[PDB]
This record gives structure tokens, C-alpha cells and sequence, in this order.
């Protein structure tokens, strides 16, 4: 049967970056130029493989990563970029072997009061290793006095909302993220595209 | 997919009742929830909404601080806790899936899925059986002629005319809630003048919560 | 806290008509506007979300338009199960408020009422209350104005009126107002009658009773 | 032997519309990703676009993204790019290239001859020739100045002079014309003697202007 | 994008000579990197691809090699048709396929100073309202050459433009010539006019100037 992909394009919702949502594909047929050609793109770009040789390859396990990030963040969705999102958030591998697709979502993912649900992680001692999810909501701690649990003074909660509102630029509006990875182990392969 | 309401019924004004929603073929935790109520041959009123994580809760002015939502995402499941229910609550409650996750300002949010409904009513007294009344035809080419169904409590009753022999132009009309907490209706037929004294008329009234049934005979008055 | 006003209140169109229902917000939402179809008996069906966008499964004779303030439903050609009431619902702002709606009824040619009237009978006037019912049969449109006099007395806060739903075949509607007096009362007057005044009517209809012949 | 023969390129004012296209030849074009590159005046290469074998999957460059339009004819076997809202910074030279196809990349294994895409405003002006007169040998040359579009053929003597010529390619100024020099060292004996004359032809203005170069 | 930083940028061999060019990566790109000549007026042609993969038909004194951010081709033995500018083209961004500066390896001969003309603008030109002042740079090598312009000792910037010309078949020197253009208005506002030429064979920087 077919790969679910419309079930991570087509949610109703996303997850915040910092706790970024993982779907493990396998064992079915990938439709891939159906799925590219659904809804119109802002952001598609491929690194390691062609959008249109995936329709030839075969691979042990597809991995489709989706996040909302704002628009001047899409940037980091690539190998070898830094900042907030792409050290702190989500980070991708040098010799990343995928796909990046994002598009505008500020009709789905902004608030007349502000959406505030979408989170960030803002303060981390240590850049995340490629494909590193942190969930973490301990206090940080930016001095040299302990926190133990209490905001204070050097004392930040991790996290950080966006606050989407519609009205905002481009830059600042939301933006869903899907991010497709491409496994090839040396092991049988389940996944192939048709 | 559904939405299926229960702990609605009969409840005295000023007591406390709890009503529950239980939800399937969808994700539940996927969408915001609502309760919207509707009085019985009125409009539609929202009550309560909550986001999903409970990060957003709202409730409408005249319910506010005497109702809580909630909602229990392992079971699937929304609640309303209605204390201190008035009389201007009694109305059926649908249980609503929203179309989306905000409750004030998604462009989205609307109310895509709606429960049966369960039914609460608020007011004083308990049971009554209703008296039967007939409403003669008078004398002053078509006659009409009817009968009163006063008061009873609760709903419903139901009318029928010559044990279901006589259909056309009958009417019966939707009752209404007296001041006194119980409930009243009426139901009339047309028929030929030329047939008031060779054909017997005869209604039928059924009112199941008390277990009263009565056939009046619907004569023209003798002088 | 946002009020929002339909117009009109009632409609009247035919078969293959144009109807055009207005909703005006107290304040401007943006697209954040819906709007909603129910049958009498029935949960409110979503048709229009977004101010313009279509529901999925509704049929694309239902449209919407408009932003900020005004905003328009429409129903490009009227079918006879579209017959319903309409409602517009703002999603800008809590707490979530309606629109008093606009019930859309199939019109039909103006029918006058049937007036018939009731006294109370001999077995209720023992029970201590009197009750006078007046009957309004077969009329159209459903706005008509039932007037209880007590021996020429106009009866405010001791009558119920009810209509029924329009009728699906001739289109008319039907009317019953209730008095309600108690025993003492009831044998204080004699002339019990109910005014009826109506569109199909050209002048007001009265029907009464002599209590006691 | 696999070739690719361009077509379609010219001039064409900011903000009109230009195609072209891309006829291919000795090898399965229906199985084969395409691609558009284009080069700059005295600039580096830039990838455009890239079209897939069955013309269903289409791929831009940001500078060109929501611009221009790639597509094909398996038919015909031949590759079209429809380039809407020229600006100047699209004047360069466009060469296909077809995918080698051996990797999981891509990566360009043959070249077109690539056709000319002259983005601007200014008309096809004839040019305005002036001599240079000389002040160890000597050096004197002519002047072709003000003259759109590119090219202008410079010549001496009717082709008879060929050793000691130096034509320089043309330089786009701020008129939105070209300006081109061409000059020849010869004895400075042979002076008032022999007799130079430059050939100055423009084709696409249709103007030959032959000037006498005397000290 | 991922930029991509050859070196050098000009480089001058004989025939018979070993070359290694060199292109290096703003990231990694892992083995996805490709080298092409191109010569004047010419098509490129492909001559690596993954690195280190040579293509059908190029002679196998081309080579690639490198992984990473760093790359090399390299030709063993240069011969006369391997004169051309090649380029490296990353292709770990399939989506964003970017190029490399290019290095033109050029012929190395000995170094030629140039002779220096200098031409005033004619009269049938003076008449139209513009002034062009050319400076004339001939058979020199290598092709690294400053011109300046000074009009009455002040430095002339924005106002000129350069060209030069190929190799030349015989000599293989280079040949250069920068026009001023100035308006007739500013060119009776001045009185020198010069032009100063920086080259590697002139021990010291020599002018050629004339006076209207």
C-alpha cells in the first residue's frame, strides 16, 4: 500500500520545533510527484538526491520531520547552518541526504490574540547533535548561582513563544516545516518510490 | 465519527449537574471542543470552549462562573460542570467539535461536528398528568374543532384525531412552558360543516411521563 | 461583546431565486466569519468558513463574500430543501456570538386565516380555571398579531401563543393563542373574543362567544 | 555525439517576455533531466532550472523563481524556457545542458552553443566612428563609439592589413551603449605614404562606414 | 548557497608542466564536486564528476581528487589545447547547483613591458559633446596591469573603462586600452591629462601624457 504522507502534510496541526514531531515510513510505495505537486511550496530545496530520481531509489527507512518555525528561520532548515533554531532546535547533519519543504501557514498557525502555543528553545549550554530532539523544560541557569527549579535573576525558563498574529511581516508569520530524510542501511529496503 | 452526550435530564433549579461527551472516529485531542445549547423553539447560544491542552478556556457572560469545561484527553472525552443550573439554562446541549485548536481568533474556527444532544431541564415541581378539555365545534362550509392537552410535566405529549382515521387539516402546535413550571398544548382539525352531526369526533391524547391517556369526544354544544 | 445583526430577519423566494442574506459585525473581524444552515429539529450544518471559503459537501450554490464589517451570504439559485434558518457566527474575538439569523422560507401567494374560536367547557370552568383558545388556520406569511378582548378588555400577560411550522404543501402557517383565567375570574365577564390582524386579511377578523348561550 | 542546438535569443526591453528553445539530438531525450544555465557578460555560470524526464517535476533557482518557466516536448525533442519580467540582470548568455545521470545528483555532461539574451530599452543605434591620430615605432587606431546592439566588425585595409591589429572587445556604458577600440602599430616611415583606413560595419543597424586615419 | 573559492584565480604554465588547481567549500559536500573547461567563446565541456570520476573521452592526464571542503584537479602533463578557464561545480545541493570562480591557466612567457600611446580625442568627436581620452597598453605580459588616470595630478575614479585583448597568436602578450569619458563641459575645465601605467616589467611607474 501507499505511504502515509498526507498524514504529516495535510495535519491539522504541528508541533513546536524543540519538541519536533518524527514519522518512520516503511514498508509501503511512496508516491513522491503527487505529494510535491499537492500544495504550492515556498521553500523546496534537496541536498544528496533529486526530487525526480526518488521515484527510482529504494531505501531502508523515511523519516518525515515537521515543525513550525517564522519565516526568517526557514533559513536553518539546512546542512551546515547555525542560530538558534538550527543549534538549539533542530539541526541537520552536514551530509544531510533529504528534502526541505516548507510553506506559509499564517491562515492556520496565527491568532487575532496572538498564537503563543508555539514554542522555541531559547537558552542551551550545548549546540544539539544532528537529529537531537530536546523536550527539556529545566531552568537555565546563566550564572554561577544554582537555580534549582526557580526563575530568577541568570534564571530562564528554556523556552520562548512566537506570538503569530496575521498581520505581521513575512518574516515573522508561521511557517510549517516538513523535512524528509532518506536512509539507506545496508539492511533490506522497505521503502521504494512508484 | 461521533459525538455522543449523556447526564443531561430533570434537575432543580439551583442544584448541579455534570454532563458528558464522549468522542470517537476522530483524534480527540486533534480539535477544540464547545458546548452550544438551544431552548426549545429558540435560537442557538454557545456556552463554553476549551483550546485542547487547556491553554485557552472561555465561557459565555450569562454562564460565567458557574460552569467549568474540561476535558479528559486519555478518555476521549468533554465535560461541562454546570452548578447553580437557572431556569434560562434549560435547553438541549450539543457537545461540538471545533474545526481547529484556538478558541478567539483562528479564521478556521467553526463548529464542523455536532452531537444528538442531551436534553437538561430546569424547574420546580415533579410529574403531573395533563386534564383533556374539549374544544367544541361551534355553531357560528368547514368547521373546525380541537382540544386542549393543560397542564402536565414534563415534555412530551402527543395528539391524534379518530384514532389516526383523521389526518388532513390537522394541526398541533408545539407546547408551551407556563409560569407555573408545567406545560400546556393544543391540537384542531378542519372538516366539512355538513358532517358535525353524523360523524363522531374524537381525540386522542398521550402523555407517557405520567401515564395518562384520555379519548375525549369532541361534540357540538347543545344549547 | 460583538454584536452582529442579520438582514433581514425573515426571507420569501421562490424556486431558482437569488437570496442574498447580510451580516454586519459591530466591529471589524477580518475574514473571521461563518456561517451556518439548521433545519428546525436538527444540529447547525457549517457552510461557510473564512467569510468566502466553501465547507466540504456543501453544494457551490452557497457563497460567501465579504470582510471586516459587512459581509453577504448567498444562494445563487433557492431549492426547496434549503428552506431553513441562517445563521452568521464571528470566530474573531471570544466570547463566540451568533447572529440572530434569517429563517429562508419557499415563498407562496399571500393566504388570509381561518378564525375560530373556543369557550372553556363546562368540565374545565369546575376545576376552578377558564380557558379560551382562538385558532388561526392556513395563513401566509407566518407575521400575523393575535389580540385577546375581555368584554372589549385588550389581555396582556395571561396569553401563550404557538405557531406551528410552515406547512410543506400549501406553504401557510397556523396560529393558537391560549387565555388563561381562573373560575371567579372567568364568570366575572361575558364576551370573549380575538382579534386577528393579517397581511392576506384586509381588514382584522373577530371571532367571539357569549359566555352562557 | 550528442548535440544541443539553441534558439529563440535576442533583444528585448525590461519587462517584456522572451522564449527559447533547446533541440536535442543522438540520444533518448525522454529519459533524460534537462537543465537551463545561463552566463553573464564576463561573469561566472549560474544554474537556472531544471526540468525531469517526463516534464512533471519542474525545479528554479531563487533568482529566477517565479519568473521563468521551464518545460519540454518529448515529441520534438526539444527544451523551452519561457522567461517572463526581463530585468538587466538577466542579460547573459543561456546554454542546456543535459544530466549525466550516473550519480544521484546532478551534474551537466553536454553543453549547448548557447543563444544571447540582451535585456534593455535602447534602439538599434548605428555607430559613430572617430579616429585616434599619433603623437620606437607609432600606434593609431579608430574609435567606434555609440553604436547598440553588439557586434561591430573592425577591420583594415579591406582585411589586407592582418599583423599588428588589436580590436578590444566592447564595454556597455552608462548610455546603454557599446564603445570599441581597434588599433594597429605600424612604421612610423610608412606614414604619410601609406594610407589607413578602418572598416566599421554594423549589421544590425545595416551601417558601413569606412574613415581615413591620417597624423 | 554553497559558495565555492578557487585558487588561484590566474595561474601561468608551459607546455609539459604539472597543474593543480584548487576549489574549496563554504560546507562539506562529501564527494559531490565536478570540474569543466571552457574555452573562449566555447561550451563547457565536463571533465570530472564526483571528484574524482573522469569523464568518456577526456584524456586521462586529468585527475580529481579531494573530499569534503577541499578539492584538486590536476593535470599532469599540460599540453597546447588544455589553455582554457576551468571551473568546479558543487552539486551536494542539488537544488542549488553552484560554480566556482574558475582559474584561466594562461601560457607563460617572458615578461614583456609595455609600450605605452596615448591618443587625444578627434575633432569630429569634439563637436557631438562628448570627450573620450584613451590610454593605450601594447604587448606586455603577464596581464596584470593597474592604469590610472590623472587629470591635473587628481586621481580619475568612475570615469574609465578597460579592455583587454586575448593572447596574441605570435607573442603571446596581452594588449590593453582604457577610455575616459568625460563631457565636453568637464574636459575644458582641466588642463593634464595623463595616464600612469603600474606593470611587472617597469622597474618604476611610467606616464605618457600630452597637452591640449
Amino acid at each position: 500500500n501507499l505511504c502515509p504522507f498526507g498524514e504529516v502534510f495535510n495535519a491539522t496541526r504541528f508541533a513546536s520545533v524543540y519538541a519536533w514531531n518524527r514519522k518512520r515510513i516503511s514498508n509501503c510505495v511512496a508516491d513522491y510527484s503527487v505529494l510535491y505537486n499537492s500544495a504550492s511550496f515556498s521553500t523546496f530545496k534537496c541536498y544528496g538526491v533529486s526530487p525526480t530520481k526518488l521515484n527510482d531509489l529504494c531505501f531502508t527507512n523515511v523519516y518525515a520531520d515537521s515543525f513550525v518555525i517564522r519565516g526568517d528561520e526557514v533559513r536553518q532548515i539546512a546542512p551546515g547552518q547555525t542560530g538558534k533554531i538550527a543549534d538549539y532546535n533542530y539541526k541537520l547533519p552536514d551530509d544531510f541526504t533529504g528534502c526541505v519543504i516548507a510553506w506559509n501557514s499564517n491562515n492556520l498557525d496565527s491568532k487575532v490574540g496572538g498564537n503563543y502555543n508555539y514554542r522555541y528553545r531559547l537558552f542551551r549550554k550545548s549546540n544539539l547533535k544532528p537529529f537531537e530532539r530536546d523536550i527539556s523544560t529545566e531552568i537555565y541557569q546563566a550564572g554561577s548561582k544554582p537555580c534549582n527549579g526557580v526563575e530568577g535573576f541568570n534564571c530562564y525558563f528554556p523556552l520562548q513563544s512566537y506570538g503569530f498574529q496575521p498581520t505581521n511581516g513575512v518574516g515573522y508569520q508561521p511557517y510549517r516545516v516538513v523535512v524528509l530524510s532518506f536512509e539507506l542501511l545496508h539492511a533490506p529496503a522497505t521503502v521504494c518510490g512508484k | 465519527v461521533q459525538l455522543v452526550e449523556s447526564g443531561g435530564g430533570l434537575v432543580q433549579p439551583g442544584r448541579s449537574l455534570r454532563l458528558s461527551c464522549v468522542a470517537s472516529g476522530f483524534t480527540f485531542e486533534d480539535y477544540a471542543m464547545h458546548w452550544v445549547r438551544q431552548v426549545p423553539g429558540k435560537g442557538p447560544e454557545w456556552v463554553s470552549g476549551i483550546s485542547w491542552n487547556s491553554g485557552s478556556i472561555g465561557y459565555a457572560d450569562s454562564v460565567k462562573g458557574r460552569f467549568t469545561i474540561s476535558r479528559d484527553n486519555a478518555k476521549n472525552s468533554l465535560y461541562l460542570q454546570m452548578s447553580s443550573l437557572r431556569v434560562e439554562d434549560t435547553a438541549l446541549y450539543y457537545c461540538v467539535k471545533d474545526r481547529h485548536y484556538d478558541s478567539a481568533g483562528y479564521l478556521v474556527n467553526g463548529f464542523h461536528i455536532w452531537g444528538q444532544g442531551t436534553m437538561v431541564t430546569v424547574s420546580s415541581a415533579s410529574t403531573k398528568g395533563p386534564s383533556v378539555f374539549p374544544l367544541a365545534p361551534s355553531s357560528k362550509g368547514t368547521a373546525a374543532l380541537g382540544c386542549l392537552v393543560k397542564d402536565y410535566f414534563p415534555e412530551p405529549v402527543t395528539v391524534s384525531w379518530n384514532s389516526g382515521a383523521l389526518t388532513s387539516g390537522v394541526h398541533t402546535f408545539p407546547a408551551v412552558l407556563q409560569s407555573s413550571g408545567l406545560y400546556s398544548l393544543s391540537s384542531v382539525v378542519t372538516v366539512p360543516s355538513s358532517s358535525l352531526g353524523t360523524q363522531t369526533y374524537i381525540c386522542n391524547v398521550n402523555h407517557k411521563p405520567s401515564n395518562t391517556k384520555v379519548d375525549k369526544r369532541v361534540e357540538p354544544k347543545s344549547c | 461583546d460583538i454584536q452582529l445583526t442579520q438582514s433581514p430577519s425573515s426571507l420569501s423566494a421562490s424556486v431558482r431565486d437569488r437570496v442574498t442574506i447580510t451580516c454586519r459585525a459591530s466591529q471589524s473581524i477580518d475574514t473571521y466569519l461563518n456561517w451556518y444552515q439548521q433545519k428546525p429539529g436538527k444540529a447547525p450544518n457549517l457552510l461557510i468558513y473564512a467569510a468566502s471559503s466553501l465547507q466540504s459537501g456543501v453544494p457551490s450554490r452557497f457563497s460567501g463574500s465579504g470582510s471586516g464589517t459587512d459581509f453577504t451570504l448567498t444562494i445563487s439559485s433557492l431549492q426547496p430543501e434549503d428552506f431553513a434558518t441562517y445563521y452568521c457566527l464571528q470566530t474573531y474575538s471570544y466570547p463566540v456570538t451568533f447572529g440572530q439569523g434569517t429563517k429562508v422560507d419557499i415563498k407562496r401567494t399571500v393566504a388570509a386565516p381561518s378564525v375560530f374560536i373556543f369557550p372553556p367547557s363546562d368540565e374545565q370552568l369546575k376545576s376552578g380555571t377558564a380557558s379560551v383558545v382562538c385558532l388561526l388556520n392556513n395563513f401566509y406569511p407566518r407575521e400575523a398579531k393575535v389580540q385577546w378582548k375581555v368584554d372589549n378588555a385588550l389581555q396582556s400577560g395571561n396569553s401563550q401563543e404557538s405557531v406551528t411550522e410552515q406547512d410543506s404543501k400549501d406553504s401557510t402557517y397556523s396560529l393558537s393563542s391560549t387565555l388563561t383565567l381562573s373560575k371567579a375570574d372567568y364568570e366575572k365577564h361575558k364576551v370573549y373574543a380575538c382579534e386577528v390582524t393579517h397581511q392576506g386579511l384586509s381588514s382584522p377578523v373577530t371571532k367571539s362567544f357569549n359566555r352562557g348561550e
